């Protein structure tokens, strides 16, 4: 949607990996069924020892989902940002 | 300004292989992406994005029967090179515990990814591309 | 039974393993010579042999070593890491008996990693144990230097990375960063890498690798590397050789097609073929005595049929009877009189075959002149057997100013074809490198090429209905499978020949129900189906029917 | 070819059901009767290749014995009457190990101890390593002879166990025979156990019933 | 022929390798030569 030349980096697929990181660690995206914490420790230890297959499968094929709806994105991120309009569908 | 324009922060013909190695991983990728439905339909005579599923040892095998280069069978080479590729963390298994390859209970799965088997099939000069 | 216990050890002229050739015509005095001829070429192969490998070794543990104790002043306290490329867990590390500090290997296999409070519990468990030979947690860590007085330096050996849980490992390595407080701790990582740093890259946390990258080194210590070793091998093979034995085309093209298809264990497996090479020349050639040519003496009229059979001799006959040459030469090789062609022998068995000598010097002016080491031996003793040399040469563009001086022409001297290895026969690929799933496949379907008054109508029950599971679909209903192979069965002939045995009275017993036949088909038939369970061949829908099966195999896959 | 594998409500109560001792009778019978001369002749050829087989051990070349029919009368006869004594009466009584695969009740720590007390002067992997360190500067002299029955046995089968038998061929002075049954035992061993094995491989098919193996299984779960 | 099938099918070193002629057929083509030769 830019005017071309008369003689926005798509960043790759590798340095996208901390970004996908910092955006599990900061509680926006979770597993599937992802139990959480437990309520005693007996089931803890339980769940220290069983490995889910969410610790096996590759990094970019883990299944995850979203806390934050695209409505409230939409109501937060500011209207000056570039992206806002790509915040509906 | 190439200092700048790569991260760097990553550790470092990408995986040496023999071309039965070559072959049956190709084969097995196939295999974990493409519906049993469609085996007969395309190699008989007669999905990027998702995670990979489970297939059998005898579908692996007739794959690469049928796309290896007048029959090459199945001999201690073609075995122990799929061995190797389970050693390498090439092919995924259903097991953790007390790993026994001939329990009739295990299935088998790709760990290889699409920019790897891309670069592997180019150096074969095989189309898997035309395959989906 | 001492059958039915797990394991269990039994107790019980000087032979010689060769055995008589010429149907036995073959002297005591000739088989010594041949079995001593045969140990003192192996065993001057082998001098060569453990010794490139012990170099190798002790090459390895030298860089090894180098890069462990390569001190850098590094302000900042950090890891010291070593990725071993390619590297198994069969390799092993000494470390330095330093006075001030003590240095401990630790072993970590990923059954030993199940989780972080494991790891550390075994980890001082196991740095416990070496500090206890000196005259469990971060606490022995930081006593450490009160309770032996000496600073400690730990190495890790991670001897298996892929299969290790990889976040397990990536908060265990957040866990030992916390060591760096104590300011009398040193740690160094050992990583045994199979494939590449693509693996580590993609499944450990990016700011793990960070943490790992500060201070790393990368080495290659697979088996191969630039057919470096190899050539030396294959070299080392020539030499023990002397030139009393020549190599065929036949059989360098079997072994270049062998080694391509393992990448990372060639040396051991070209090992493998030379060594039983040698073996089975040394075991069916009895014209092996003859390698010194004092031994020519011994000479017989059989040991003249193979000279007469030697294709050279074939051509050279028909040569002479061509070229007009005088009957009486025809007929005294005929009469094998005069024998005047067992000095010709003798010459032959003096004559030193240019090949080693240029093909040697060829590959010195490559490695020392041209200065090129990217080569394959194999391939170049190859292109010199076939001739085909120039070719061979043109792929490196140097070669010009050389191909007059490199340029080789061969010679097919008579009776050379006796002192050759070639794959002929197909032995050394039947017992090395076997279809074994289409040799048993075969069997079961060609099972006159194994076996040599039932028994001569009615094949082995296995064969017969391996039959019909390549005629089976791949889901049986077991009752229908059952019911076609007793169809197939002769029916009155094994009720005949269970009916032949008079004192079996148990045979006779259930001979007299008229379910026998069907009995006695059903108990065959579960054999032959545990049997193919046993084998692999076949698979039980159990969990749903045992009365279903699923096929294992197929045939000519 | 690989064609016939893409181109592919009765109960087994509706057989007459066969006990157990019914079972053996019959099996015992056509095994002893039926085709008895061929393959004792075919087991009478097969013994010449002793020679052979004893040269090839004595050269370090693992054995491995395949093929359908049973492979325990084979080894054991070999291993008795031909392999040790010979050894004995050459290199001047050479203990035999035997490991039963067709016990699902083994157990690896057990054969180990046998091995160290018959091997070893007075974390197992860290035994081999001395044992292998030791037996450098050893002649290169048979001592013990090692014979593993289906080496593709249902406790055998699992990593560890193969990961132990393959350190032991490391050693010159061991002597390892063994056996397997499944089509697929290749797909078990990589090229790191392959270079430590250092298998020949033979293809022994006799057609030999297995009648100590099927005492491990009930075929009244059938 | 069956013993020669057997020994090729195990990979024994006894069979023998046909790199030479064989006995038979050298021994036939010598008669055929010398039948004629006088």
């Amino acid at each position: 949607r830019i005017p071309t030349v008369a003689p926005i980096k798509l960043w790759l697929k590798k340095d996208v990996k901390n970004v996908w990181e910092n955006l599990v660690q900061l509680d926006f995206f979770t597993e599937k069924s992802a139990v959480g914490l437990r309520d005693n420790a007996t089931a803890a230890f339980y769940a220290s020892n069983y490995q889910f297959q969410g610790t096996m499968i590759p990094f970019d094929l883990r299944s995850y989902q979203m806390q934050i709806i695209l409505q409230e994105l939409r109501r937060i991120i500011p209207k000056s940002n570039m992206y806002y309009s790509w915040t509906q569908l | 300004i190439k200092l700048f324009l790569s991260t760097d922060d990553n550790l470092s013909q990408t995986y040496d292989l023999s071309i039965i190695s070559k072959y049956l991983l190709i084969a097995s990728y196939i295999c974990s992406y493409l519906e049993p439905r469609y085996d007969a339909s395309i190699f008989s005579r007669k999905p990027r994005y998702l995670q990979p599923s489970l297939f059998a040892i005898e579908r692996l095998l007739a794959i690469f029967q049928a796309i290896f280069p007048s029959l090459m069978k199945a001999n201690i080479e073609v075995f122990q090179n799929l061995s190797e590729l389970h050693t390498l963390k090439l092919i995924a298994t259903t097991m953790n515990k007390n790993i026994d390859y001939l329990s009739p209970k295990v299935r088998w799965k790709v760990n290889v990814p699409w920019e790897i088997i891309k670069e592997i099939s180019e150096s074969v000069h095989f189309n898997i591309s035309d395959y989906f | 039974a001492d059958a039915q216990r797990s394991h269990y050890t039994v107790y019980p002229d000087k032979h010689i393993p060769f055995v008589k050739l010429l149907s036995g015509k073959e002297s005591e005095v000739n088989v010594e010579k041949r079995w001593e001829l045969y140990h003192q070429l192996h065993s001057h192969f082998h001098d060569q042999v453990d010794h490139i490998i012990d170099n190798i070794e002790a090459d390895l543990k030298a860089e090894i070593s180098d890069l462990l104790y390569s001190e850098t002043t590094q302000k900042r306290r950090c890891f010291n890491t070593i990725f071993l490329l390619g590297s198994d867990s069969t390799t092993k590390i000494e470390l330095k008996d330093e006075s001030s500090r003590y240095n401990v290997l630790i072993e970590l296999t990923p059954k030993e990693s199940p989780n972080v409070r494991m790891m550390l519990r075994r980890s001082m468990y196991k740095l416990y144990s070496a500090a206890d030979a000196e005259e469990y947690d971060l606490s022995l860590v930081e006593n450490f230097k009160r309770l032996f007085g000496k600073d400690l330096a730990m190495v890790f050996n991670f001897k298996d990375v892929d299969s290790i849980n990889f976040n397990t490992l990536d908060n265990f390595i957040i866990l030992l960063k916390s060591a760096f407080k104590y300011d009398h701790v040193k740690i160094s990582l050992i990583f045994n890498i199979n494939t590449n740093l693509s693996n580590i890259e993609k499944n450990l946390r990016q700011s793990t690798i960070r943490l790992l990258k500060r201070n790393y080194h990368k080495l290659d210590v697979s088996s191969n590397k630039g057919f470096k070793y190899g050539n030396q091998i294959f070299q080392s093979f020539l030499d023990t050789v002397d030139g009393k034995l020549n190599l065929s085309d036949r059989f360098v093209e079997f072994i270049l097609s062998k080694m391509a298809n393992n990448t990372n264990h060639n040396l051991q497996l070209l090992t493998k073929m030379l060594d039983y090479s040698l073996m089975s020349y040394f075991f069916q050639n009895a014209f092996s005595v003859f390698i010194d040519p004092v031994n020519v003496d011994f000479l017989n009229d059989d040991y003249l049929k193979i000279l007469s059979r030697c294709p050279t001799f074939m051509f050279f006959v028909e040569g002479l009877i061509k070229q007009h040459a005088p009957a009486d030469e025809i007929l005294s090789l005929l009469t094998n009189k005069n024998r005047g062609l067992e000095e010709f022998f003798v010459e032959f068995l003096v004559r030193e075959n240019p090949i080693n000598g240029h093909a040697k010097f060829v590959a010195r002016f490559l490695e020392e002149e041209l200065n090129i080491t990217n080569f394959n031996l194999i391939e170049l003793y190859h292109n010199l057997l076939i001739g085909k040399l120039d070719s061979y040469l043109d792929r490196w563009s140097a070669c010009k100013e050389y191909k007059d001086r490199l340029h080789f022409e061969p010679i097919d001297t008579i009776f050379q074809e006796l002192f050759t290895l070639d794959n002929r026969s197909g032995l050394l690929t039947q017992s090395i490198f076997p279809s074994y799933k289409s040799n048993i496949e075969d069997n079961l379907l060609s099972w006159e090429q194994v076996l040599p008054d039932l028994d001569k109508i009615m094949a082995p029950v296995l064969g017969q209905l391996f039959k019909l599971y390549r005629e089976a679909n791949m889901t049986i209903n077991i009752y229908d499978f059952y019911i076609a192979f007793r169809e197939t069965l002769p029916k009155e002939e094994i009720l005949n020949f269970i009916r032949k045995d008079p004192s079996n009275t148990k045979l006779l017993e259930l001979a007299e129900t008229p379910d026998a036949f069907d009995k006695v088909a059903l108990i065959l038939f579960m054999q032959a189906i545990f049997a193919f369970e046993n084998m692999g061949l076949i698979k039980f829908q159990s969990t749903k029917s045992y009365d279903l099966v699923e096929k294992c195999v197929w045939r000519g896959i | 070819t690989f064609e016939g594998y893409f181109d592919q409500r009765h109960t087994m109560s509706m057989a007459p059901d066969v006990t157990r001792e019914e079972f053996s009778l019959v099996s015992n019978f056509f095994n002893e009767n039926f085709q008895k001369r061929p393959r004792q002749k075919l087991f009478e050829i097969q013994k010449k290749m002793f020679p052979q087989y004893w040269f090839e051990l004595t050269q370090g070349f693992s054995l491995l014995f395949y093929g359908v029919g049973s492979k325990r009368n084979f080894l054991e006869e070999f291993a008795i009457d031909y392999l040790s004594p010979k050894i004995a009466y050459s290199q001047l009584s050479i203990p035999c190990l035997i490991l039963n695969g067709y016990n699902p009740s083994c157990n690896y720590r057990d054969v180990f101890k046998e091995i160290t007390d018959l091997l070893v002067p007075a974390h197992v992997i860290l035994q081999i390593q001395k044992m292998i360190d030791f037996y450098k500067n050893q002649p290169l002299d048979i001592k013990l002879i090692l014979v593993v029955h289906n080496l593709d046995g249902p406790s055998i089968r699992k990593n560890t166990f193969q990961t132990m038998l393959s350190f032991l061929s490391v050693i010159r002075q061991i002597a390892i025979v063994a056996s397997t049954d499944h089509i697929y035992a290749p797909l078990l061993w990589d090229n790191m156990k392959a270079q430590n094995y250092n298998f020949v491989f033979h293809d022994i098919s006799n057609f030999e019933p297995s009648t100590v193996e099927s005492t491990f299984q009930d075929v009244m779960k059938m | 022929r069956y013993d020669e099938i057997i020994f090729r099918k195990l990979g024994s070193m006894l069979q023998t390798t046909n790199i030479l002629v064989t006995d038979d057929q050298y021994n036939i083509w010598k008669k055929r030569i010398e039948m004629d030769l006088a």
